[PDB]
């Protein structure tokens, strides 16, 4: 049967016009067992990059978390729409809200579907010119190190445009994660 | 009673049977690193670990055992397994090889003193609590050193 | 077309079902190269 | 235009065993026909000015002897077998000479009757050659893994006609004309008795060292090449 250290590299060679694998990331084989030009063989699908949050990344990739729950179109709503929410916010009688932030509720025709953006809102002032609908994604500023109050933003931030009213309009800074194209190459090694 | 066409040619004296002419110069083309007696090796560095692994990983399998005497089994003919069967459809039908490993022809006893040398490193590697891997095996070095030969032959050639 | 590309793209679909741009194309050859160095 | 170089030895009364008559028509002759056709064959040629080592590469020309290359190759072909003449200068060469000889053929005697063995391998015209083993391998798996010492080696081969051991990149060190138009004056067909004494009344050994240490530079030169080729590859 198997041993504590599997090494499998160390039991396949590999051939001119021939490759042996041991069997024990996982391939499938056509019934046939067929295989032809640009042929999948292998998937090799990694947790190391999955994501539990619901948002997703969208050279590198930024990822701004969203609370979404999708509830029946019979079910009472505890939460008003583009009203903020804190922590705990118990938006159903048995469903509390994870993070804190705008909360968005689409009503459709049988499903109603409730958004919490989670961010800091900020009011934009006069001179203030920022894409209302097209939102912009701000990286890590070079912080002056002459500044000592000047905290550094480590981490980039997300700015959206949230326009409730046609007269007022709020700007929320949602936060961001990295995915790495270039970054992070790993697979396991196959033929020795 | 003649079979083949090439030693008649030559018994006659007639020109040899024609081919199509290839397009290649073979001037240049790439040399050849690649061993026969591999085959047998890579077939056997394996074989030999498989059957001290089970032995080296059952304390039932390691009683009653010795090393340097084993049969795997009292009838075996590696002539005779020689085999192609399709009847597994586990991940599809296809046909499926058997090769005997004769259990004299294994080095069983320099595998399984090999071995314990591997799991003491192996232990304390896990004492390091980082897990053990080993880069080569003589095995593997001697599939390089057979294979070394067969380089030079090419280059003199 | 006898399935030459149609069937290897159906097995293709199956394996990746949303058609979603490369992000990393990497031989097996450099992969090693990179994990080595 | 290349060089009509003067024998550099006196050559005419330098030795008492090679006529000064034989070195008349050896030198004086075929040179010069060699040279002028070598001149008329170059007229207008972009392969002009080029150095004789790249002449003689280029229109060898592979596979395909092309046309000039013989002319080339013997007119380098005679000063470098010139090259190896003494003026009354042989025996018993030592230095890294000594010490790679043991290493190969194990003597320097042994080393001698092997090379005697020539006189019968070249069957017509041709220049026997001593050589060096800084060898180019130019396809495939060109790369020595293990690679190591001792993969140099001191090596004689025949070549017939118009053949120098660049065309296939050993570095060359000493040459005979087995021509017979070198030796048949002296003596009529004897081979035989030709050739031991060259070996040991006319080879500058030294010469021969020389050239011994401009091959082990060149040879310095080229692994110095592949490192730079290697750091450009890290970089």
């Amino acid at each position: 049967s198997p041993i504590l250290h599997e090494n499998s590299d160390l039991l396949s060679k590999r051939r001119r016009n021939k490759f042996i694998i041991p069997l024990h990331i996982s391939i499938e084989i056509p019934v046939n067992g067929i295989f032809r030009r640009n042929s999948i063989l292998a998937y090799f699908d990694d947790p190391r990059y999955r994501r539990k949050s619901s948002g997703i990344i969208k050279d590198r990739f930024f990822f701004i978390p969203e609370e979404v729950h999708i509830l029946p179109g019979s079910s009472s709503i505890m939460v008003r729409n583009n009203s903020i929410v804190g922590v705990d916010t118990q938006i159903t009688l048995n469903l509390r809200s994870r993070v804190g932030g705008l909360v968005r509720v689409e009503r459709k025709k049988k499903r109603i579907e409730l958004k919490i953006f989670s961010g800091d809102i900020h009011f934009p002032g006069e001179t203030d010119k920022i894409s209302r609908h097209t939102g912009v994604l701000i990286p890590p500023g070079t912080g002056k190190r002459n500044s000592k109050e000047s905290k550094k933003v480590k981490n980039w931030i997300y700015v959206q445009r949230i326009t409730p009213s046609k007269k007022k309009f709020f700007v929320l800074v949602r936060p961001v994660v990295t995915y790495e194209i270039t970054d992070g190459i790993n697979l396991a090694t196959l033929f020795p | 009673e003649d079979t083949n066409l090439d030693e008649l040619r030559r018994d006659c004296g007639r020109q040899p049977l024609p081919r199509k002419d290839p397009g290649v110069k073979v001037e240049e083309e790439p040399l050849l690193s690649n061993h026969p007696y591999v085959d047998k090796l890579w077939q056997i560095h394996n074989a030999e670990q498989m059957i001290l692994d089970d032995m080296e990983a059952n304390p039932v399998k390691y009683k009653g055992k010795n090393l340097t005497e084993l049969t795997d089994d009292e009838d075996f003919d590696e002539e005779n397994r020689i085999e192609y069967s399709k009847a597994y459809y586990k991940k599809a039908l296809l046909p499926k090889m058997i090769t005997k490993v004769s259990v004299k022809e294994l080095d069983l006893e320099a595998a399984f003193a090999e071995r314990q040398h591997h799991n003491k490193l192996r232990m304390e590697a896990q004492e390091r609590g980082e897990v053990y891997k080993i880069p080569k095996l003589r095995r593997n070095i001697e599939m390089d050193e057979y294979d070394f030969i067969h380089w030079r032959r090419s280059l003199e050639e | 077309e006898k399935s030459k590309q149609e069937r290897m793209t159906d097995v293709h679909n199956k394996s990746i079902v949303g058609k979603g741009t490369v992000w990393y194309e990497m031989a097996y050859e450099d992969a090693v190269k990179e994990r080595m160095q | 235009k290349f060089e009509l170089m003067p024998p550099p030895y006196p050559m005419n009364a330098l030795e008492p065993h090679m006529s000064h008559t034989t070195f008349e028509y050896h030198w004086g002759k075929h040179h010069r026909a060699y040279v002028d056709n070598l001149n008329k064959q170059i007229d207008g040629t972009e392969l002009d000015g080029m150095t004789l080592e790249d002449i003689i590469l280029i229109t060898y020309n592979r596979g395909d002897l092309l046309p000039p290359f013989n002319n080339a190759a013997q007119a380098w072909n005679h000063q470098f077998f010139w090259e190896s003449m003494k003026p009354s200068g042989g025996g018993k060469p030592s230095g890294e000479l000594l010490q790679l000889i043991n290493r190969d053929f194990g003597s320097f005697e042994a080393f001698v009757k092997e090379f005697k063995a020539a006189a019968a391998t070249q069957f017509g015209s041709g220049w026997a050659w001593l050589a060096y083993k800084a060898n180019r391998l130019n396809v495939g798996n060109t790369s020595n893994p293990h690679p190591t010492d001792e993969d140099k080696k001191l090596v004689v081969v025949k070549t017939p006609n118009a053949v120098n051991p660049l065309v296939w990149d050993y570095s060359p060190l000493l040459t005979i004309d087995v021509w017979e138009h070198a030796y048949y004056l002296d003596f009529r067909n004897r081979r035989p008795d030709y050739i031991s004494i060259f070996m040991e009344k006319l080879v500058s050994w030294e010469a021969v060292s020389s050239r011994l240490e401009v091959a082990k530079a060149k040879a310095a030169e080229r692994e110095e090449e592949e490192e730079r080729k290697k750091r450009e590859k890290e970089e």
